[PDB]
RNA sequence: AGUAGUAACAAGAG
RNA sequence: ACCUCUGCUUCUGC
């Protein structure tokens, strides 16, 4: 007998036994080296599927731009850009038509979400491009660098400290025809040498100012499961990202209202919308009418989906409201369509015979021997030499960023919302839900000529708007099974425990956050994907060994030797009540079925030493550092598919609440004077929430600086203390002369 | 606004500065409201200045200061710090907060003082402030430029030079304003959001249009004012009728296999040996240092005495072969002469050549090296295709028996309080029961320990040639422990960066299996003959060679990580097994696991002979998907990521056929070829591709 | 006692580069540089966990720590060293320092600990006088549907859960928000006087009480009580095919 | 050589 | 070649 476990399909449904189709238990798929050839064949498939439509060169940035908007219509089933105006224009307004007051009270929500919100809302992001440095950094230091460079060259309506005038600045800081920025390069002198290094201003002309603030920065999509090859993806820079927020507000505020549209929900809240409309749809007219469920893909979404559109849905949307409300909505698809694409680092050079290897940056490819390539990369940078504008390719078509997901999911609903019976007037109608990229489509309809009309009529209106249905990769059955984002339904939804089973295991925060991460982790895929009782337990004991191996914390009584084991052993033998003892200190695992929801110090803590509990729970400890209430008991997960979800978890702080090492690399490298700005603000901000404690819990506001505030607060808790025993007369006296001697030092210098 | 910048004094200045760009209006715009908070800061502070407490509590007032101040000024600061200067004095004595900002803070008499410097009335604005400011205990002192004033009650606490220097200076500045001509506009004067374009921003949105349109403000007109007329459905009639969605009806009686590619055979890529691997045993260990792995290497070694001097029976075709034999001769050497409790090897160079030492090319500039005539860029072309072997098959079948030990040994839980942690532990204890003694699960402990001893090594020993046993620990039927040593790693150096870095090693597995009857499946291999060993059987006992199979492969820091976790096949496998016994349980309204587990029918069908399709009992099922999850996490790659995805669809489109749900597809042919292109070389992926193959002559047999 | 702040305010205005950062940020400004760093958030902590932990010196504490425990232990491991964390102040330490701190460091009054997470013992009280019944098995009927997840909150939205922790935690800072209604007179007059003389951090205080005094809300499948003692119970009670009868406590 | 797979590692920087 | 530094930091978005 040859074993086939394909074979257990004969006697199980394949939705019942889906998971033996997900091998997520080995590593998913990485690239290596550059995504510069990734991102060429985006830009060479992008300008590929608009090819008919008409160039122009942009009058502001000299870049070749394409615009397949109201261009031919399309001849075959090859995924297209041609999305007419009009349609789009059509379908948005029957959008408001079976929605009365949704476009209103979504403008006037995001109205009042706009005079509220400040410059720190833009801190909340992975990584930004950054065109002061013409890399990649953190949200909130990508922010600080272009608040600097602004203030630094005249722009400060930013001081205001709301968001819409740090917009104004970014849209006023285009008139400028010498941005100044700060670079840095190494200065070696000296009979022992040292080297540092040192600051150099640069000044961008307005066309190099201009292309970088409409720079997205390319790379490569890493540990994506379900594909043989890679994909490129991209980030925006500071410019456009205060932009996209407003716009996506909106959307957002659209997406919550319709019942067709899968954004921006959950697991569950998905997955009661797909069975209220699959209970919706199966209600029956009459007793002969069909009904057929399209288990749908949409092949190259972000390619096809283009910034006018987008431009005429907001400008659409918000017909009505106050015109620099509609104006700022529009800046970011007005942005989005003057995109450049960053190449990425270029490639890698070999030499054979000489035995050597060096890299090519991405801004040579425009001036460089063809003979260095191989066939693929000569035909791509052949293709991408006219679309080459200051190390950057052009792209006006396309989303290549795709971060107008509501307002795509916005598109969608509109074509699912199109086929309704009192709409159509046909012999058949169709529903559905759509989450950005995915869709199902329920076609109802009397006979199945009827559902191969209506499945036309949606693949046509849907060509029509540039939408292109993977006809590879779309089925269609009768109604009781489909796919939804990986979600099975086979006259309910199925468990997928394999999509869940990365999560397992420790995550990699310390020991108390991965102690609370890993028991909620089991309870939440118990309650949610059907993890049986058995496997739970089984799940306990393998995320106890694995949390053991990972932090060298096994227990007491065992004799493994690592770096640990001494001292813990101290601990053990000195400990009366061993129970008492985290698994982190050695001790025993108190975790079933009937407490995961309970965090491991209160469950331990009659149990405990008091000494031991003491120690444990000592406020005064080096290793926990407490930075805010916001980001307390916060967690950053990357799931098997999707974005990275911040989690929330339940854990006393104890000392096993430290923070891991950062990397440093930075130390070799130009950048290594942002460890002392970094130390040199830490520093201010600790000496602040001095001054301040409430700074931790709720952001203060304020237009007057740190140190005027600071002296204030000095001079009333000095007044407030001397007339209440707290503080003597001398000691007033000495805090008043030292804030005057502050504010001698201030206008001195 | 030059007499308000030239009349009034600069920290008076300073303060309406700040107040207006607070307030976001500006002096050199609107002037009428900052000469307004000029004056009125001037009057507050000529309230507050020049009036002390003592240490006895008098107003004594001085003009030079050791005496603390009477009034504490709220007006003029920022909003936030006043109003945290009014809740600590609230909070220092016992009084309720203002609704309101007041205008100063008298420490004398305890009570928020309001000022408000008017251009009309006295009368009028001093009852507008008691009107609005009723309710809480404020000291309105209302003044104006008529040198009078009004208070609350005609309590007057402010002294007489104070409000004399008041009127006279209010009196002055209103005879400076009157005979500059700038007086009768105070009289006078006594959601509004924008955004629009610069003219660089107006050019970049006049470009981003339909192409019938060259203004933005003319496109915002047009969408504004459109009315839709039938748009869809005359494009729908001007577009071709080849953009269409037609559906094929999907049966599997008339669906073609999937094609396997052809080539050279496919060969074993593993990280160790699998179904060919050797075990030495050691039953009941209790040496000196026990625990320690060179230790448990030391003891297992010495249980064999067969050695011989190492001949190559089969060479890597690629590589220097005698290289390997003196690496397998210096670890040997090398071993018996140690003292301690790890083992580096020397850099010799067999050892620099096996673990790939400078074989890096030596990273320069681009400029330096530019007129190079074969400086080329890296080779990027597609893996090679391989043909399907025989042998990931028979590994497949081993990696699913049963073996003599039990391999996994479980953590301590929780004691079991509520009924359905008892129903669980009998569960699982079923499970543990049917999968402990699967040879899989023997090759889960293997990987676990290899990838987590290299992970630390390549961690902590960068620039050294460490050698790692191959340690697996089990126990026997009867309960006793067993150390087994399958063979030795040696580590490269592995200074590793990014997660795709690869850490090159050296794997010296033992073996009985000779590899000339399956010469394919060990084209990466030189295998060494190193002994002989008496194999004890039921006919006689006979001399069997031992082999060394001896590879260079590598690992990464992603991939060792994965390998760390494999232990999540369990978890996969045992909740594919309880999801089917609660489908069952939900039924019969009963516990159905003692009936499934112990009820040894065959009822699931999990192979086929040539007598047709084998059926086995659950327990079959729980070691055939525990093994399917091992060879997913051993043999991962990204053909099978791919293979998985795109074979799913055609699964449940032969599910939604034998449901009777009518399926259709769009394009096979696509799919098909989508399907087909992520299989080229990887032996797990092929097998897989049978597998599916298999399944679906199967489905073709049950219908027709 | 505030004096010592002043003369570290004046030690840091000494320094040119501190006055000019004092005097440029702005109070609202201060909120963007305080997140300031060059080290990214990780994309693979499991794994930067795993190859961490091999490390010697792998946990960065506040550098108190060189004041606070010796540098080695009775066994001879280092338990921190001098070099610092990039881009702080933090020195880089072993886990044997976090381990010779829970066997031999400063023993500390933990009486606060079970008022400030008392959300959390609040679990373990209801978990062990809670009443096991026998498990049933039939075909679960669960309905996802929108519950709330906070078993003993009190009813206030997050303005007046954030008015009544300013008044608790930070009572000199709360600005122009009084308390408008007596329920969050009562709950800030309680637990005034329940986190008195409170050693534990602010953060974790305000923490446990925005955790406490909200109600939230989660979307999940239930089968039988939708009471917020039942939902904390939920993988507990329920399953795919049974029912486990139970009652907690209280 | 080997890992690997559309581009890399097989140490990098000083 | 000695010596120093680094191991996610020119490269992980919504
Ligand atoms: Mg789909
Ligand atoms: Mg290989």
């Amino acid at each position: 007998m040859d074993v086939n476990p394909m074979l257990i399909f004969l006697k199980v449904p394949v939705q019942n036994a889906i998971s033996t189709t997900f091998p997520y238990t080995g590593d998913p798929p990485y690239s290596h080296g550059t995504g510069t050839g990734y991102t060429m064949d985006t830009v060479i498939r992008t300008h590929d599927y608009s090819s008919r439509g008409i160039w122009k060169t942009n009058s502001e940035t000299g870049a070749q731009q394409l615009n397949p908007i109201d261009g031919p219509l399309p001849e075959d089933n090859e995924p297209s850009g041609y999305a007419q105006t009009d349609c789009v224009l059509e379908l948005i307004e029957g959008l408001d038509r079976s929605h009365p007051g949704l476009f209103e009270t979504a403008c006037q929500e995001t109205i009042d979400a706009i005079q509220q919100t400040r410059v720190d809302k833009l801190t909340q992001g992975r990584q930004t491009y950054d065109w002061t440095l013409n890399r990649n950094q953190p949200a909130a230091t990508a922010l600080a660098n272009t608040i600097e460079v602004f203030r630094k060259n005249g722009y400060k309506l930013n001081e205001s400290g709301r968001l819409i005038d740090f917009l104004k600045d970014v849209l006023l800081s285009f008139e400028n025809d010498s941005m100044e920025v700060t670079t840095h390069f190494q200065k070696k002198k000296r009979m022992i040498t040292q080297r540092t290094i040192g600051k150099k201003r640069v000044k961008l002309t307005k066309k190099n100012y201009l292309i970088r603030a409409l720079t997205l920065n390319t790379m490569t999509k890493d540990a994506e499961r379900g594909k043989l090859k890679r994909r490129a993806i991209a980030t925006p820079g500071m410019q456009i990202r205060g932009f996209v927020y407003f716009v996506e507000l909106l959307a957002r505020n659209i997406c919550e209202r319709l019942e067709q549209s899968g954004l921006p929900v959950g697991g569950n809240e998905k997955k009661a919308k797909l069975a209220n409309v699959i209970k919706k749809m199966m209600a029956k007219s009459t007793d002969e009418e069909l009904s057929y469920t399209i288990t749908g893909d949409n092949t190259k979404w972000n390619e096809n989906q283009n910034p006018r559109i987008f431009l005429a849905m907001v400008l659409r949307i918000t017909a009505g409201q106050p015109e620099w409300f509609r104006d700022l909505l529009a800046v970011a698809p007005i942005m989005f369509s003057n995109k450049v694409a960053r190449l990425g680092r270029g490639y890698m050079f070999e030499s054979k015979s000489m035995h050597l290897r060096t890299q090519i940056s991405a801004e040579n490819l425009s001036d460089i021997n063809l003979r260095y390539f191989n066939e693929d990369t000569k035909k791509k940078i052949e293709k991408i030499r006219h679309l080459m504008v200051e190390g950057t390719a052009s792209l006006s078509p396309g989303m290549m960023m795709g971060m107008f997901n509501m307002l795509s999911t916005v598109l969608g609903v509109s074509v699912l919302n199109l086929g309704q019976r009192e709409i159509l007037k046909r012999t058949y109608w169709w529903d559905g839900l759509q989450s950005s990229d995915d869709f199902a489509l329920i076609i109802n309809g009397h006979f199945k000529e009827d559902i191969q009309q209506g499945v036309n009529h949606f693949y046509r209106t849907c060509k029509l708007v540039g939408i292109n249905m993977s006809q590879k990769k779309s089925y269609i059955n009768k109604t009781g099974t489909f796919e939804f984002t990986s979600f099975f339904y086979r006259y309910g939804f199925v468990a997928n425990f394999s999509m869940e089973l990365p999560s397992f295991g420790v995550a990699g925060n310390n020991e108390s956050a991965d102690m609370s991460i890993g028991t909620t982790v089991i309870k939440t895929n118990m309650i949610n994907n059907d993890l049986g009782p058995a496997t739970a337990q089984m799940a306990i004991q393998l995320f106890i060994k694995d949390y053991r191996y990972t932090y060298r914390c096994h227990r007491g009584d065992t004799n493994l030797e690592t770096r640990r084991t001494k001292s813990i052993k101290r601990l053990w033998t000195e400990t009366i009540s061993k129970a008492g003892l985290l698994v982190a200190d050695g001790g025993p695992n108190p975790y079933n079925l009937r407490n995961l929801h309970i965090p491991e110090v209160c469950l331990k803590w009659s149990l405990m030493d008091p000494d031991y509990r003491g120690r444990l729970c000592n406020p005064n400890n080096p290793f926990v550092h407490h930075m805010e209430v916001e980001s307390t008991n916060l967690a950053v997960v990357m799931p098997a598919h999707g974005p990275a979800k911040s989690l929330e978890y339940d854990a006393v702080a104890t000392t096993h609440s430290w923070t891991p090492k950062r990397n440093r690399s930075i130390l070799n490298t130009n950048q290594r004077g942002i460890l002392e700005d970094e130390r040199i603000y830490q520093k201010c901000c600790q000496v602040f929430e001095k001054f301040f404690p409430s700074s931790t819990y709720r952001r203060p506001i304020g237009m007057a600086s740190m140190l005027d505030a600071m002296l204030s607060r000095a001079r009333i808790d000095a007044r407030i203390d001397l007339e209440s025993g707290r503080i003597s007369s001398q000691d007033f006296s000495e805090i008043t002369n030292t804030c005057k001697a502050i504010e001698a030092l201030k206008r001195q210098g | 606004e030059n007499f308000v910048r030239t009349n009034f004094n600069p920290m008076i200045l300073e303060r309406a500065e700040k107040t207006m760009k607070e307030y976001g209006e500006n002096p050199q715009n609107e002037g009428n409201k900052f000469a307004a908070i000029s004056t009125h800061m001037e009057v507050c502070f000529m309230y507050s200045d020049f009036h002390f407490i003592d240490l006895e509590g008098n107003t004594i007032v001085k003009e030079n200061d050791m005496l603390k101040h009477r009034f504490e000024i709220i007006e003029g600061q920022e909003r936030n710090i006043a109003w945290t200067i009014v809740n600590s004095i609230c909070n220092m004595t016992e009084n309720s907060k203002p609704r309101f900002l007041p205008d100063l803070y008298d420490y004398k008499t305890n009570k928020f003082i309001e000022i408000g410097v008017t251009r009309r009335k006295v009368e009028d604005y001093y009852y507008e402030k008691a009107s609005k400011l009723k309710g809480e205990n404020v000291y309105i002192h209302i003044f104006s430029f008529d040198g009078e004033e009004m208070a609350t009650d005609d309590e007057y606490i402010l002294d007489e030079e104070s409000r004399a220097r008041i009127k006279t200076r209010l009196f002055v500045l209103r005879q400076e304003l009157a005979t500059a001509g700038l007086w009768d506009s105070f009289r006078q004067s006594e959601l509004e959001e924008e955004f629009s374009y610069p003219p660089t921003f107006q050019r970049l949105a006049n470009q981003s249009l339909p192409p019938s349109f060259k203004d933005y403000h003319q496109f915002k007109a047009y969408v504004s004012s459109f009315k839709a007329n039938g748009n869809i459905e005359a494009k729908l009639g001007a577009m071709s009728e080849k953009v269409n969605a037609q559906i094929e009806s999907f049966d599997p009686r008339t669906i073609r296999e999937l094609e396997l590619p052809e080539g050279k055979f496919c060969t074993q890529r593993s990280k160790f040996l699998l179904m060919d691997a050797m075990k030495l045993s050691v039953l009941n260990p209790a040496h000196e240092g026990e625990g320690i792995p060179m230790k448990d290497a030391k003891a297992c070694l010495d249980t064999f005495w067969g050695w011989k001097k190492a001949t190559i029976i089969k060479k890597h075709e690629k590589g220097v072969n005698t290289n390997y034999l003196m690496i397998w001769e210096q670890l040997l050497e090398s071993i018996k002469e140690m003292e301690g409790k790890f083992l580096n090897l020397k850099k010799t160079n067999h050892l620099k050549w096996g673990l790939g030492e400078g074989q890096a090319p030596e990273k320069m500039d681009f400029e330096d090296c530019k007129e190079v005539p074969d400086l080329f860029q890296y080779k990027s072309e597609p893996p090679e295709k391989r043909k399907l072997a025989s042998w990931i098959q028979s590994e497949f079948n081993k990696a699913s028996e049963l073996t003599n030990s039990n391999w996994i040994e479980f953590d301590e839980l929780g004691n079991d309080v509520a009924p359905i942690e008892h129903i669980a532990s009998r569960r699982r204890n079923f499970f543990t029961a049917e999968v402990s003694q699967c040879r899989a699960s023997e090759y889960i402990m293997k990987a676990v320990y290899i990838n987590t001893a290299l992970l630390n090594s390549s961690c902590t020993a960068m620039e050294e040639y460490q050698v790692i046993p191959i340690i697996t620990k089990c126990r026997d039927t009867s309960g006793q422990r067993r150390t087994n040593l399958y063979g030795f790693i040696i580590k490269g150096r592995s200074h590793l960066r990014n997660d795709t870095d690869v850490v090159n090693f050296i794997s010296l597995e033992f073996s009985l299996t000779d590899p000339r009857n399956e010469i394919h499946k060990w084209e990466k291999y030189c295998v060494l003959e190193i002994g002989d060993m008496e194999i004890r059987t039921s006919i006689s006992t006979i001399m069997k060679p031992v082999y060394l199979y001896v590879r260079t492969n590598g690992t990464s820091k992603i991939k060792m990580k994965w390998g760390m976790e494999m232990r999540r096949c369990l978890l996969q496998s045992l909740q594919q097994v309880e999801s089917m016994i609660e489908a069952e349980s939900a039924v019969k309204e009963k516990d159905m696991t003692e009936p499934f587990f112990r009820n040894r029918e065959n009822d699931w069908p999990i192979g086929e002979s040539p007598q047709g399709i084998e059926k086995g009992t659950i327990g079959k099922v729980c070691r055939v998907l525990l093994a399917k999850s091992v060879f997913n996490s051993i043999y991962a790659s990204a053909q099978l990521e791919g293979f998985s995805a795109e074979s799913r669809k055609l699964l449940l489109l032969i599910q939604a056929f034998r449901d009777n749900l009518d399926p259709g597809t769009f394009d096979l042919k696509g799919l098909y070829e989508a399907i087909e292109e992520c299989i080229i070389n990887d032996p797990w992926v092929l097998l897989n591709a049978s597998w599916f193959n298999s399944f679906l002559k199967a489905v073709q047999l049950s219908m027709g | 006692s505030g004096m010592e702040r002043i003369k570290e305010l004046m030690e840091m205005v000494k320094n040119s580069r501190m006055r000019e950062i004092l005097t440029t940020t702005s109070v609202d400004h201060m909120a963007v540089i305080k997140k300031y760093t060059s080290g990214r958030q990780e994309k693979n902590p499991a794994l930067r966990m795993k190859w961490m932990m091999a490390m010697k010196y792998p946990i960065s504490a506040s550098s108190r720590i060189r004041e606070m425990i010796p540098e080695k232990d009775e066994d001879g491991n280092t338990l921190w060293t001098n070099t610092k964390d990039a881009g702080s102040n933090r020195v880089l330490v072993s886990p044997n320092a976090v381990t010779w701190w829970n066997r031999a460091g400063p023993v500390s009054d933990v009486v606060h600990y079970p008022r400030v997470y008392k959300m959390y013992f609040d679990r373990l009280e209801r978990l062990t006088h809670g009443t096991f019944g026998p498990v049933k098995f039939y075909n679960q009927v669960k309905v996802r549907k929108r519950v709330d997840i906070n078993p003993g909150h009190k009813d206030l939205t997050s303005r007046e859960a954030q008015e009544v922790i300013m008044e608790v935690v930070f009572p000199n800072e709360v600005g122009a928000r009084t308390l408008s209604s007596d329920a969050q007179l009562t709950i800030t007059k309680e637990k005034k006087e329940e986190l008195k003389n409170c050693k534990i951090s602010p953060i974790m205080v305000a923490y446990m009480l925005e955790r406490e005094l909200v109600r939230r809300t989660r979307f999940l499948p239930i089968a039988g009580a939708t009471s917020s003692t039942y939902v904390e119970v939920l993988h507990l009670t329920q399953g795919t095919c049974w029912e486990q009868q139970y009652t907690p406590g209280g």
